[PDB]
């Protein structure tokens, strides 16, 4: 009659810690040598207009 | 390694090292535990 | 029909350190048959005051 | 503290490594690392 389903009273605080330690490593940023490119040209059949 | 256990009764929880059997230390040990068998049947199927 | 939390009636601190509930003997029972048609009947009455 | 199926390999890899560079060797079909099973002087414990 006991153990018929899984319970979920007790939770597991080492694994929070684990998760938290883990997210504890996340970098947000990034190091370039150039940045990235913000306008771009459409040639058309003109010579000087774009 | 103390020796002052006294018990209550049983439970059903989740497994928290479910994803980690799929590594490649389990398939090893699997894999020899199977092969050692193989052979053994092998001899067995020879002898006799 | 919806059973409470489990754990509005006990806390556990430490894996072998929990607080004792008043009823535990009560909410540890299970309805019978018989039981379970009279909590029918007292949902019946509050549905329909008078 | 882990669950990566890498880190777990690593981390079996090098215990390997270090008896094996002390001069015995251990053989990986039989040495045990899991939870819920403890085998200590032939006796054995499973779930409790």
């Amino acid at each position: 009659t006991a153990t018929r389903e899984v319970d979920f009273t007790v939770p597991d605080v080492q694994k929070i810690l684990d998760d938290i330690k883990a997210l504890a490593a996340e970098q947000v940023y990034k190091i370039v040598k150039v940045p990235s490119i913000s306008f771009r040209h459409i040639v058309m059949q003109s010579r000087d207009r774009v | 390694n103390s020796k002052d256990v006294f018990y209550d009764k049983f439970r059903t929880e989740p497994n928290r090292y479910k994803a980690l059997f799929r590594s490649s230390f389990y398939n090893e040990s699997r894999r020899m535990n199977e092969e050692k068998i193989l052979e053994a049947v092998k001899y067995s199927q020879k002898l006799g | 029909y919806i059973a409470p939390n489990p754990r509005i009636s006990s806390i556990t601190l430490t894996q072998r350190i929990t607080t004792t509930g008043p009823f535990a003997i009560l909410t540890g029972s299970t309805p019978t048959a018989q039981q379970l048609n009279d909590v029918r009947k007292i949902y019946l009455a509050l549905m329909f005051p008078g | 503290h882990t669950t990566d199926t890498k880190v777990f390999d690593k981390v079996a890899a090098s215990i390997f490594d270090t008896v094996a560079k002390c001069g015995h060797e251990a053989s990986p079909s039989k040495t045990m690392m899991t939870p819920y099973s403890v085998e200590k002087t032939q006796t054995h414990a499973k779930q409790g």
